[PDB]
């Protein structure tokens, strides 16, 4: 490796990244979206699922 | 070997002006420059690092552009705590980390 | 947010050494280079060594070659800079930067820097 | 799911066990598959 390399000879970090689906409890997520709350008006609630 | 250069030396402008300084090195360099602010009562800070790249926690005023052999970084707004002295070095040529000569820059 | 604070200047007579140190608090100091820079009482910057992220790989500047011996002490957070032979153009400001990568010679350059220490090299009181 | 109650009440009992009622709340929830199917305790 060196500076003087071409485009097709310099280093490139690779990071892969392996998703599991097995018979175990769900561990990783993604972030859960959030609302405002309203009061005294009809709304359709959505409280933990 | 390489040899870096400065065009201006000294420059006027005012609180809403816009100032362009111009970096010139001998040899091709590709696009590996970097820009430091050098205050005169404390110890200089990196502006952009790469030849176009903006390094985080400063403003977005300055701006940088250029590659191959001629330089130049562009300020905006001209914020009356931008006097300083700038530098431009080169890290890509066996003289290791070569600093151009000052370029200084009051408001007037 | 990082500190790095200076030590060890003053005047000294043409011929004698002198040693330098550089504290760092603020970052992790045991995977990063770092760098001394010298800058002239009227003239602009100019690098003089390096040390790498383990002091494996070192160098130093044209005109101070077989003249400095730069070190590291990992385990303290703080490196050394020993000047030996000074002569009558070493009366400069010395800073102590901080390389962004982990090697001496690379296109990275110097990230966080700290306030410069005043050195003299005279006949005087 | 391994899940845990606990409950701690005073008592003057020596040698019996208490006459009394007392629900368990819940203390934890550990989302660990594990089959299990012995144990121990540990002492001091
Ligand atoms: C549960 O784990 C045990 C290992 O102790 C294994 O013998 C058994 O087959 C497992 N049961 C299931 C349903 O995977």
């Amino acid at each position: 490796f060196q500076p003087t390399n071409g485009v097709g000879y310099q280093p490139y970090r690779v990071v892969v990244l392996s998703f599991e689906l097995l018979h175990a409890p769900a561990t990783v997520c993604g972030p859960k979206k959030s609302t405002n709350l309203v009061k005294n008006k009809c709304v359709n609630f959505n409280f933990n699922g | 070997d390489i040899q870096m250069t400065q065009s201006p030396s000294s420059l006027s402008a005012s609180v809403g002006d816009r100032v362009t300084i111009t970096c010139r090195a001998s040899q091709s360099i590709s696009s590996y420059l970097n820009w430091f602010q050098h205050k005169p009562g404390k110890a200089p800070k990196l502006l952009i690092y790469g030849a176009s790249s903006l390094q985080s926690g400063v403003p977005s005023r300055f701006s940088g552009s250029g590659s191959g052999t001629d330089f130049t970084l562009t300020i905006s707004s001209l914020q009356p705590e931008d006097f300083a002295t700038y530098y431009c070095q080169q890290s890509y040529s066996t003289p290791p980390y070569t600093f151009g000569q000052g370029t200084k820059l009051e408001i007037k | 947010e990082v500190q790095l604070v200076e030590s060890g200047g003053g005047l000294v007579q043409p011929g004698r050494s002198l040693r330098l140190s550089c504290a760092a608090s603020g970052f992790t100091f045991d995977d990063y280079a770092m760098h001394w820079v010298r800058q002239a009482p009227g003239k602009g910057l100019e690098w003089v060594s390096g040390i790498s992220w383990n002091s494996d790989s070192i160098d130093y500047a044209d005109s101070v070659k077989g003249r400095f011996t730069i070190s590291r002490d990992n385990a303290k957070n703080s490196l050394y800079l020993q000047m030996n032979s000074l002569r009558a153009e070493d009366t400069a400001l010395y800073y102590c930067a901080k390389d962004r990568g982990y090697e001496i010679l690379t296109p990275a350059s110097f990230d966080y820097w700290g306030q410069g220490t005043l050195v003299t090299v005279s006949s005087a009181s | 799911y391994f899940k845990i109650y606990s409950k701690h009440t005073p008592i003057n009992l020596v040698r019996d066990l208490p006459q009394g009622f007392s629900a368990l709340e819940p203390l934890v929830d550990l989302p660990i598959g594990i089959n299990i199917t012995r144990f121990q305790t540990l002492l001091a």
